[PDB]
């Protein structure tokens, strides 16, 4: 988890952007992520 | 115990009736009108007609 | 061109936005500082009767359309001349172009990032949000490094999340959080003195 | 009239009695002239 979260995500553009969405959601797909319920049952958070 | 367990079959059965809990949208079209604003005859009138 | 400020565009929601800036310079002349529009227009709020200052947080509530800025739209501040104020000024602008359905990974990235954290640290995702330092050159290692320090600094002390904050460097917020009193406010104007 | 139907005016809570202050207040300088309070209540000081 730590590695997850000292990555350099903000300013990270390009093929580089795309390889770190595959490696934080190898499984999920982002645009089925979108929604908010999807966002509060992925993360196991409160959808309010 | 058994007991219990019955109890979290009728919640679990009321639950199944009400469905998903509807989520309560905030970042919605309401904009912060002023009153004068949100009290219109013409505001009434355009909804009605 | 040399040095004059950062402008930022806030959208509040449907015709409602915000300019916040940091003007470098505020020493030569200002009085009643102007709002402009598409570079030569709509000088939008010239309320202000206060001076801006050196490297210090504004923010001012505007009411713009997103008709014009589906388009480039050069929106500019005018530091007023004290009699005359066109352009004559040392003068600042900026535009704002927006298109939707763009670029969707790197914002749900640093929402992954949050995410993963209040789940871990406790606390509620707005208040991780809120409690996270954010600057320009903020490397994401120093940013964590601010929020752990935080919630070591509240475990012991046992003391508030903003007062841990404050600890942790962090500034005097002017504006209202949570619909309440800002910090300037009850630390300084609760009551005014006087 | 000009009052925003804003989710933290129907929320947030003020003094009442600083609300009857502020109306009084709002009309006493406009009768005046005067912008500045402190300098209305230094007025107010000496006045009978």
């Amino acid at each position: 988890l730590y590695n997850i979260l000292t990555e350099d995500t903000e300013s990270l553009t390009g093929s580089d952007l795309e390889n770190s969405l595959k490696r934080n959601f190898p499984k999920v797909k982002i645009k089925d992520l979108m929604t908010l319920d999807a966002l509060a049952n992925y993360y196991e958070l409160p959808a309010d | 115990r058994d007991t219990l367990n019955e109890a979290k079959m009728w919640y679990m059965q009321a639950l199944g009736l009400l469905g998903d809990k509807p989520v309560s949208i905030f970042s919605n079209g309401w904009e912060n009108p002023s009153l004068s604003n949100a009290a219109d005859k013409t505001q009434a009138k355009q909804f009605h007609d | 061109e040399k040095q004059a400020d950062y402008i930022d565009l806030i959208p509040q929601g449907g015709n409602q936005f915000l300019v916040n800036f940091s003007v470098k310079k505020t020493k030569k002349d200002a009085t009643h500082f102007s709002i402009g529009y598409n570079k030569s227009f709509n000088n939008l709020a010239d309320k202000n009767g206060f001076v801006p200052l050196a490297g210090e947080h504004y923010s001012i509530p505007v009411t713009l359309d997103a008709k014009i800025l589906e388009k480039k739209t050069k929106i500019g501040i005018t530091r007023k001349k004290p009699e005359p104020a066109s352009d004559e000024n040392h003068y600042t602008s900026a535009t704002f172009t927006i298109h939707p359905n763009a670029e969707p990974g790197i914002w749900l990235l640093r929402l992954n990032k949050t995410l993963r954290l209040a789940k871990v640290s406790g606390m509620t995702p707005h208040e991780t949000q809120h409690a996270l330092i954010h600057v320009r050159n903020d490397s994401s290692e120093y940013e964590l490094r601010r929020f752990t320090e935080t919630l070591l600094y509240r475990k012991r002390y046992g003391i508030d999340t903003e007062t841990a904050l404050m600890l942790c460097n962090a500034g005097i917020s002017r504006i209202s959080y949570d619909g309440q009193l800002s910090h300037f406010d009850r630390l300084f104007n609760n009551p005014p003195l006087n | 009239a000009k009052l925003v139907l804003s989710q933290d005016n129907l929320d947030n809570e003020i003094s009442a009695l600083s609300l009857a202050n502020e109306q009084l207040e709002t009309a006493l300088m406009a009768q005046t002239g005067k912008t500045d309070k402190n300098k209305y209540y230094e007025t107010l000081a000496t006045s009978r």
